[PDB]
C-alpha cells in the first residue's frame, strides 16, 4: 500500500477495500471502490465509468447540419442538452445567428430539462438514500397528514390519502414482490426520518413519478418528442402561425396554450412538493451538511447559461452566471474561456485512452478519443477486475481540469459562483435557506447541500421558463414569428475550414461540445460533459475529482451497506453515459 | 396474485427507453409496477447497490428459472472483450447471457437492443452488437425507435400481461401491432405529398402552413412506427407534426443512410 | 279564477302570480308561473317548454342509416343518448341483429354520459341552490379541511388548499366582476350549510368543472368525438385490430388503455367527491326530504336500459330494470310494452300542436308533429306573454301518459322501480344512504331524494363502465373482434315496410324512439324523450305532469326570490330541447 | 385589472357549442370564467333565474354598452313570428337584436349561429335563420362545427383575449386559424385514399387497417375545420381516426347534401 498527499486529503489505500460494482440509481454504468481504516472511515476512492460507446470517434465525417441529432444520444436522461450544445457550436463555427424566438424556444428546452431533470432525480434517483420506504409501513396516517400540512400548501395531504398509499404499499410488499425495494438498506443507521416522514415522502415518490411525463410535454410541442427532441442548425423547426391559413400545421395558440398549461402545473408541483420535501430532508439530517464537501469548498466551475440577448453569449445576455473559483478563494471568482488551450485540459494517464504524451493534457481542440483498454495488474484478469488499479489506468473517462485545477460542476457549483458574483436573487435565497435550517453558509458545501442547491435550482427554472414564454408571446404580439434562419444551411456558404465551441450548463454542470469542420464536414468533435468532470479519475499529479475527494473522509456504519456512499455520489445525479460518450 | 417477475438489464445505451416508459400516460409507470408485473432487477430504478443489487440478480434469475421476463435496453460490445461495458468486473455480455438462459422471452427495447443504434454507426468503435445476434436460443420481440413511443411501450406491456402471449411479429421480430405500416402511410402530412406542396427552406411560407417534409429529408416513407397515430407524448405530437423530417429511428442502420437532410 | 282537484291536489289559480322566465342552469329554454296563496304556499304551478326545433318532420323522407346523427343534435347535454336510441329503432324495424362487442360498447357509451351528465349536473346545475358561494368567504380553512377529511378519503382536503380557493373567489369578486354569481340568492334563509360546508362544496364544484373533460375521453375513443359522438346503425364504426398490421389504424391496447385509465379516475371522483357532498348536503337539509314529492309516491315510470345480452331487450337482459308503478301501488311493477296502443300515448289539447282529436291520446306510432302556436287568452299578447293560460294551450312540449296516468321518470323513478322489483344492489345501496341520513326509505320520494338517487346512479355507472370494459377485453381474449353487422346494410334487403321502437334510460330517464321506414325512407319518427314527461303540461283530465306536482304545496320564504322552486326543478334536471326536440 | 364582458345568449339549439366549451383543456375553462373573461350572463352557468336573470342582463348590457362581446349560440327562428323560441315571453330575436346592439363584436360559435345546423335542414319547420341574417351591422366571427372543437374555442378566446383583436377571417367570417384548410388536407389517412385503399363495409379488414372512408362517405374532401390536426378532448381522437367518415359538420347545409354514407 501506499500513501500521498494532494489537495488537503490523505489518499492511503492501506486497510479494507470495498468494492461497490454496479452503482445504481444513476444513469449509465459507473463502479466505485474505497479503501477505508480502522475506524471505518474511507481513506481512498476510485470512481471508475464502466462503459464506452465513442460518439466522438462516429461524429467524423459527418454534415455538421446532422451532429446535434448524433450526440443527442449521448444521454436520453439530459436528453435535448448535447443537441442544444451541439447547434450552439455548430452556430459558432459557421457563423449563424438565430433569431430571437429560436433563441428564446432553446432556453425553454432547457429549462423544462432542468425542471424535469432535478424532480426525478430527487425522488426515483436520490429518494430512497433518504427515505426508509418500507419504515412507511409503521406511520400513522393521521400524524403523515398532519405533518405534510404543517410543511406545505399541497393539496394531496388527507389521513385517508396517506393511508391509502400505505395500503398500497402493504400489498405491494405483502407476497415478498418486493421490485425495486428488494434487498434495500431499510433499516440502516442513518435512515434518520420519523415514519410519518417515509410515509410522505414515498407518496410523494409516486406524485413525482405521475408528474415528471406531463413536464416534456413542452419538448413535445417545440421538438416533437421527448425524449429526445429535434433542433436544426439556424434555430428551431417548429415553425410558428397565429392567425394565417393553415396555422393548424404549425405552432399556433393552442399549443402556445398547452406549452402554458404545462409550465403552471410545473411551478406548482416543483413549489409545494418537491421544496418543502427537499427543506424536510434537510431539517433532519443536519449532520450531512459536513459530509461529502470534497472540492466545494475549494474549486467550482460554471460556464454560464441561458442568453436573453439572442446570439450573445457574454457576462450581460447569460442568465445562469459562469465563472471558476481555484484554491478555495471564493472572493476572486475568475472568467473563463473555452478556447483558451491553458484553461479546459483533458488528461488520460489514469484513463483507458491512448496520447503521444500521457503526462500532459490536450485542451479539446486538440483532443484525442483513441480508446485502448489497458487495466494493467487488477486482482484478477482484464475480464475480471477484481480490484482497480488506480496508480494506472482505471477508468474510461477522461480527466478534465481547469487551469490544471480540479474542479466540481453542477447545482452546487453554480449556485457558489452566483453567489459569490453577487447575484441578489442567488443571496437572498441561499441566505433564507440556510436561515430555515439554522446552519451556516459553509452547510452548503456538502452532500445535503448539492441536493439543497438542486432544489432550489428547480423552483429557479420553473420561473424561468414563465420568463420565457412572456418574451416569446411578446415577440408573437409585435408580429415577429421568425424561428430560422437560413442563410448559411446550404455547405457552399461555410467557410472551408472553421471552428466553434458549443456551451451550457446541462443539469449536472458544465458542458461544451468543440467541433471543426472542414470541407463541408466535421473533422473534429470533441466533448467534456458535466459528470467527466466531477467523475474524473486521477492527473499526472495525483489529484483527485470531485466524486474521489466528496467521498474521502468519510465515516461508514456498516461497510458492507454502502449507504453513505451511494448517498454522496448520488448527490451529484452522476450519469455515466453523459461522462464517457 | 402474483405478478410476473420482470429483470430488466443495461448495456451500452442512453437510458432513453427507460425514460420513456415511465412516460406512459396509460397505464402510469407506476401502476404497470405495482400491479401488473414485479419489476425486479433494473439498475436505474433499484434500491440495492453493488453486492446487495448482484445478490437480487441472482437470486431472482436462480428462483424464477424459465418463467421471468428478460427486458434489455442497449446493447453488448464485442471490442476489447467486452470490456467497453464492464458490469461487477466482468464483460456485460456474460450478464446478458446469464440473464437470457434463464428468460422465457426477451424484450429488445430501442434502436440499440433491436439493431445497434448510434454506437453502432460507422465507424462502430465498440463492435456494439444487438442482442439477437449474441442471444439465438430465445424469443426476442424486438420493440424499435429512438425510443420507442411511451405508450407503445406500455401497450406492448398490458397486451403480453392481459393475453398471456407474446404479440404477433413481422419478418423482423417487432410487434405488428405498432409496426406494421409505415410512418409515411398515417401521416397527416401526405395530402401535401401527392400535391407536391413541400416546405424547401426552415421556416419558409410552406413551413408555416404544415407542408410535406420529403424535401427536407423526411424519412418517413422507408419507416415503420406508429409515431404519425398514436404521436408521442400522450398524443401531444410527433417529429413531424413540431416541424422536422422523421430521422428513421426505428429503422436498423438509419444512422449510415445519408444525411437527414437528403432526400429518400 | 278557478279551483279543481286532481291527483290528490287542490290546484287553485287564486291569488298572485309569479313568473320564472328564464328558468336558468337548465338546458335549453323554459318558463315556470305558478299562484301563491297568503300564507306563501305553491297552490297553482304551470310547466312551460319556450322552444320548439322540429326534429320528427326534418327526419321524414331521409335514410334510416342518417337518422342518428340528425336526432343526435336533439341534446348535446344528454349527447349520444338519442343516437342510441335511433340505431336501436333502425335495427328494430329493419331486424339487424348488431354484433356483441357493439353491444358492450354502446353500453360503455351510455354509462359514460351516465356518469358525466350526473357529475356535471350535480355541481354546475344543481349545486349553487345548495351551497352558498358567497359564504365561503367567511369560512375558516382549517376548519373546512377537517370537514373534508371527516367525510372523504379525498386527497385534495389540506388547509392551505382550502385557503387558495378561498383567496381565488376572494379575487374574483374583489373588481365587482361577480359574472355567474351576479344576483344570486345568497343569504337565503333556506341556504342551510355552515361556511365550511359551502367552501368545501364550492372547491368541489371547480374539482368537478375540470375533471368532467376528462370523462368523455371515453367517447373519443369509440365514438371520435365529444359533444356528439359518431354511431352506425349495425353496431359500431370503431373497428377493433388489437394484434395485426395496421392496428394503428384502429382501436388497439393504447387506446383500450388510455380507456381503462378514464374508469378508474372517473370511478374515484364520483365515489370519493359526488358520493360525500350528496350525502352532506343531505345532512344539513333534511326537510327537503317532504319537500316537493310530487308523483314520486304516485305513478314512476322506467323502460330499462343496458342490456347486457345482445340484442336481447327483456328482463333477464336489461341491467337497469324497467317497469311502472301506478297509484302508489309500489307491491305492484308493471311491465311496459312501447308497440301496445294502449300503453304510452301523447296528448296535446294543452299544447301547441294539432290533432284531428285533441281530447284523445295518440301512440307514437300513430304520432302527429303539427305546430301550432296558440297561446289564446293570455295576459298580455301572443308575442308579449305576461301570463300563460293554463286552461288552454300553454307549452311546445307534449303530454305523454301512461295508460292515462301521469308518470314521473329519471333517477329517483328508476331506484323506486329497481328498489321493489327487489334488485340487491339497489336495495343495499338505498337502504345504506338512507340510514346514514337516519331518514325512512320514503324519505327519497322528494326533492332531496332526486339529488342523492341521481348520486347513486353515477356510482352504479362508474361501476358498470368496468364490468362493460372487462367483458370485452373477455371477448377479445376469446379473438371476438365483431363490431359490426352489415348483411342489412344496404336498403335494397329492407323489408318495404316496417317499424320499430328503440328505447333506453337517458340521464333524466325513459327515452323512446318509433320510427316506420317505407320504401326506403323514414315514413314516421316520434320521439317521447324524460323530460317531455317530466315537464309535461296538463291533459284532458287536468292530470298534472312531475314538475307541476312536485311544486304543488311548496312553501316560499321570499315571493320574489324563487329559490325554492330552483330547488326542485333542478332536482329534475330538466333537458328543455330534449323535451321539446 | 377588470377582464372583458361577455354575454352568451343562447337561440335554438342543444346546448352541444356550451359543453364544448367546458371540455377545453387548455385553458381550463375554469380559468377563462375565472381570470380571462367576465361571463356576465349566461343562462347555462349562472345563479340568477327569472327576474333575477332578466336584471343582470339589463344591468350588464347598459353599464358595458359598447365594450361587451357577445356569444350567440343557436339561432333565432322566424316562424309564429318568432314564437318557436322564447325568452321572457317575448321571441328570442327581441333579445338577440337588444344584445347585438350593444355589443363590440359578436362571435357566432357553432353551425346554428353560423348558418342554420339541423333545426335548419329541411323542411326548417321553424325558418331558423343563422345570425348573420338578422344583425348586418356588427362584426361576426363564425366558429362553426356542431360543435366546434373545444380546445379550438378556447384558442380563440385566448388569441382575442392576448393580441386584443378579433382572429382574421375567411370570406365567410371563419378563423383562418383553424378553418383556412380542409379536414382532407390534413388527414391521416390520405395516403390510403392517394393508393385507392378504401373502407367498403363497416369492419371489413380495410376498416381494422384503418384505410380512407371515401366510400362510406367521408365528406372531409369539402370541409374546413382543425379536426384532423388539432383533433378532439385534448387530441384524443376525432371522427374519422375512429371510424366514421366526417359528416361535413363544419359546412353550410351539410344535413341536406345527401346522405352521410353517399360519396362526395
Ligand atoms: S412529412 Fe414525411 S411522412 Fe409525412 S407525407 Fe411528407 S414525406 Fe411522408
Ligand atoms: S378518410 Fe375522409 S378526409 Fe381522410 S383521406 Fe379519406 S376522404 Fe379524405
Ligand atoms: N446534465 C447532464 Fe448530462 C451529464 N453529465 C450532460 O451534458
Ligand atoms: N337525459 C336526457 Fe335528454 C332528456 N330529457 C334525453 O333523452
Ligand atoms: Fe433508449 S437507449 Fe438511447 S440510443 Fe437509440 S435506442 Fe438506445
Ligand atoms: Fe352547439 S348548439 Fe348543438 S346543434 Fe349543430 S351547432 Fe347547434
Ligand atoms: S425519427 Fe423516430 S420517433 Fe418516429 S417520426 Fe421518425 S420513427
Ligand atoms: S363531422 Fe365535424 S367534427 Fe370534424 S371531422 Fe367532420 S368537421
Ligand atoms: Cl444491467
Ligand atoms: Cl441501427
Ligand atoms: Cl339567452
Ligand atoms: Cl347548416
Ligand atoms: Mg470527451
Ligand atoms: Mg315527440
Ligand atoms: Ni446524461
Ligand atoms: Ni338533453
Amino acid at each position: 500500500s501506499t500513501q500521498y498527499e494532494t489537495q488537503g486529503y490523505t489518499i492511503n489505500n492501506a486497510g479494507r477495500r470495498l468494492v461497490v460494482d454496479p452503482i445504481t440509481r444513476i444513469e449509465g454504468h459507473m463502479r466505485c471502490e474505497v479503501n477505508i481504516n480502522d475506524q471505518n472511515v474511507i481513506t481512498n476512492a476510485v470512481s471508475c465509468g464502466t462503459m464506452f460507446r465513442g460518439l466522438e470517434i462516429i461524429l467524423q465525417g459527418r454534415d455538421p447540419r446532422d451532429a446535434w441529432a448524433f450526440v443527442e444520444r449521448i444521454c436520453g436522461v439530459c436528453t435535448g442538452v448535447h443537441a442544444l450544445a451541439s447547434v450552439y457550436a455548430i452556430e459558432d463555427a459557421i457563423g449563424i445567428k438565430v433569431p430571437d424566438n429560436a433563441n428564446i424556444i432553446r432556453n425553454i428546452m432547457l429549462a423544462t430539462l432542468w425542471c424535469h431533470d432535478h424532480l426525478v432525480h430527487f425522488y426515483q434517483l436520490a429518494g430512497m438514500d433518504w427515505i426508509d420506504v418500507l419504515d412507511a409501513l409503521k406511520a400513522d396516517p393521521r400524524k403523515t397528514s398532519e405533518l405534510a400540512q404543517s410543511l406545505s400548501s399541497w393539496p394531496k395531504s388527507s389521513p385517508g390519502y396517506f393511508f391509502d398509499v400505505q395500503n398500497r404499499l402493504k400489498k405491494f410488499v405483502e407476497g415478498g414482490q418486493l421490485g425495486i425495494f428488494r434487498n434495500g438498506y431499510w433499516g440502516h443507521p442513518q435512515y434518520k426520518l420519523p415514519p410519518e416522514a417515509n410515509l410522505m415522502g414515498f407518496a410523494h415518490y409516486l406524485e413525482a413519478l405521475d408528474f415528471q411525463r406531463e413536464i416534456v410535454k413542452i419538448h413535445a410541442v417545440f421538438g416533437g418528442k421527448n425524449p429526445h427532441p429535434n433542433w436544426i442548425v439556424g434555430g428551431m423547426p417548429c415553425a410558428i402561425n397565429i392567425d394565417e391559413s393553415g396555422a393548424v400545421g404549425a405552432v399556433n395558440m393552442e399549443r402556445l396554450n398547452l406549452v402554458q398549461s404545462i409550465i403552471t402545473r410545473t411551478a406548482d408541483f416543483i413549489n409545494n412538493v418537491m421544496i418543502p420535501d427537499a427543506l424536510a430532508i434537510g431539517q433532519f439530517n443536519k449532520p450531512w451538511s459536513e459530509i461529502g464537501t470534497g472540492l466545494s469548498d475549494k474549486c467550482v466551475l460554471s460556464y454560464g447559461a441561458f442568453p436573453d440577448i439572442a446570439n450573445d453569449f457574454g457576462e450581460k445576455s447569460l442568465l445562469m452566471p459562469g465563472g471558476a473559483v481555484i484554491n478555495g478563494d471564493f472572493n476572486n471568482v475568475l472568467p473563463v474561456d473555452l478556447v483558451d488551450p491553458q484553461q479546459v485540459q483533458e488528461f488520460v494517464d489514469h484513463a483507458w485512452y491512448r496520447y503521444p504524451n500521457d503526462q500532459v493534457g490536450r485542451h479539446p481542440f486538440d483532443g484525442i478519443t483513441d480508446p485502448w483498454y489497458n487495466p494493467g495488474d487488477v486482482k484478477g484478469s482484464d475480464t475480471n477486475i477484481q480490484q482497480l488499479n488506480e496508480q494506472e489506468r482505471y477508468s474510461w473517462i477522461k480527466a478534465p481540469r481547469w487551469r490544471g485545477n480540479a474542479m466540481e460542476v453542477g447545482p452546487l457549483a453554480r449556485t457558489l459562483i452566483a453567489y459569490h458574483k453577487g447575484d441578489a436573487a442567488t443571496v437572498e435565497s441561499v441566505d433564507r435557506m440556510m436561515s430555515a435550517l439554522n446552519l451556516p453558509l459553509s452547510g452548503i458545501q456538502s452532500t445535503l447541500g448539492r441536493i439543497l442547491c438542486r432544489a432550489h435550482e428547480a423552483q429557479w427554472a420553473a420561473g424561468k421558463l414563465q420568463y420565457f414564454f412572456d418574451k416569446l408571446m411578446t415577440n408573437l404580439k409585435n408580429g415577429n414569428l421568425a424561428t430560422a434562419s437560413t442563410e448559411k444551411w446550404e455547405p457552399a456558404t461555410w467557410p472551408t475550414e472553421c471552428r466553434g465551441v458549443g456551451f451550457t450548463e446541462a443539469p449536472r454542470g458544465a458542458l461544451g461540445h468543440w467541433a471543426a469542420i472542414r470541407d463541408g464536414k466535421i473533422d473534429l468533435y470533441q466533448c467534456v460533459v458535466p459528470t467527466t468532470w466531477n467523475a474524473s479519475p486521477r492527473d499526472p499529479k495525483g489529484q483527485i475529482g470531485a466524486y474521489e475527494a466528496a467521498l474521502m473522509n468519510t465515516k461508514m456504519a456498516i461497510p458492507e451497506q454502502p449507504l453513505e456512499i451511494l448517498r454522496t455520489l448520488h448527490s451529484f445525479n452522476p450519469c455515466l453515459a453523459c461522462s464517457t460518450h | 396474485k402474483p405478478r410476473i417477475p420482470v429483470v430488466w438489464i443495461h448495456g451500452l445505451e442512453c437510458t432513453c427507453c427507460t425514460e420513456s416508459f415511465i412516460r406512459s400516460a396509460h397505464p402510469l409507470a407506476k401502476d404497470v409496477i405495482l400491479s401488473l408485473i414485479s419489476l425486479d432487477y433494473d439498475d436505474t430504478l433499484m434500491a440495492a447497490a453493488g453486492t446487495q443489487a448482484e445478490e437480487v440478480f441472482e437470486d431472482i434469475i436462480t428462483q424464477y428459472n424459465g418463467k421471468y421476463i428478460l427486458a434489455v435496453e442497449g446493447n453488448p460490445p464485442l471490442g476489447e472483450q467486452g470490456m467497453f461495458c464492464i458490469s461487477s468486473g466482468r464483460p456485460f455480455i456474460e450478464k446478458l447471457k446469464r440473464a437470457a438462459a434463464g428468460a422465457s422471452a426477451i424484450i429488445a427495447w430501442g434502436t440499440c437492443a433491436s439493431w445497434g443504434c448510434v454506437q453502432a454507426a460507422r465507424p462502430n468503435p465498440t463492435q456494439a452488437t444487438p442482442i439477437d445476434k449474441v442471444i439465438t436460443d430465445k424469443p426476442i420481440i424486438k420493440v424499435p425507435g429512438c425510443p420507442p413511443i411511451p405508450d407503445v411501450m406500455s401497450a406492448i406491456i398490458t397486451y403480453m400481461v392481459t393475453f398471456d402471449r407474446l404479440p404477433d411479429v413481422d419478418r423482423m421480430g417487432r410487434p405488428l401491432m405498432f409496426y406494421g405500416q409505415r410512418i409515411h402511410d398515417k401521416c397527416y402530412r401526405r395530402a401535401h405529398f401527392d400535391a407536391g406542396e413541400f416546405v424547401q427552406s426552415w421556416d419558409d411560407d410552406a413551413a408555416r402552413k404544415g407542408y410535406c417534409l420529403y424535401k427536407m429529408g423526411c424519412k418517413g416513407p422507408t419507416t415503420y412506427n406508429a409515431c404519425s397515430s398514436t404521436r408521442w407524448n400522450d398524443g401531444v405530437s410527433f417529429p413531424i407534426q413540431s416541424g422536422h423530417g422523421c430521422l428513421g429511428c426505428a429503422e436498423n442502420g438509419f444512422w449510415d443512410r445519408g444525411s437527414f437532410y437528403s432526400r429518400v
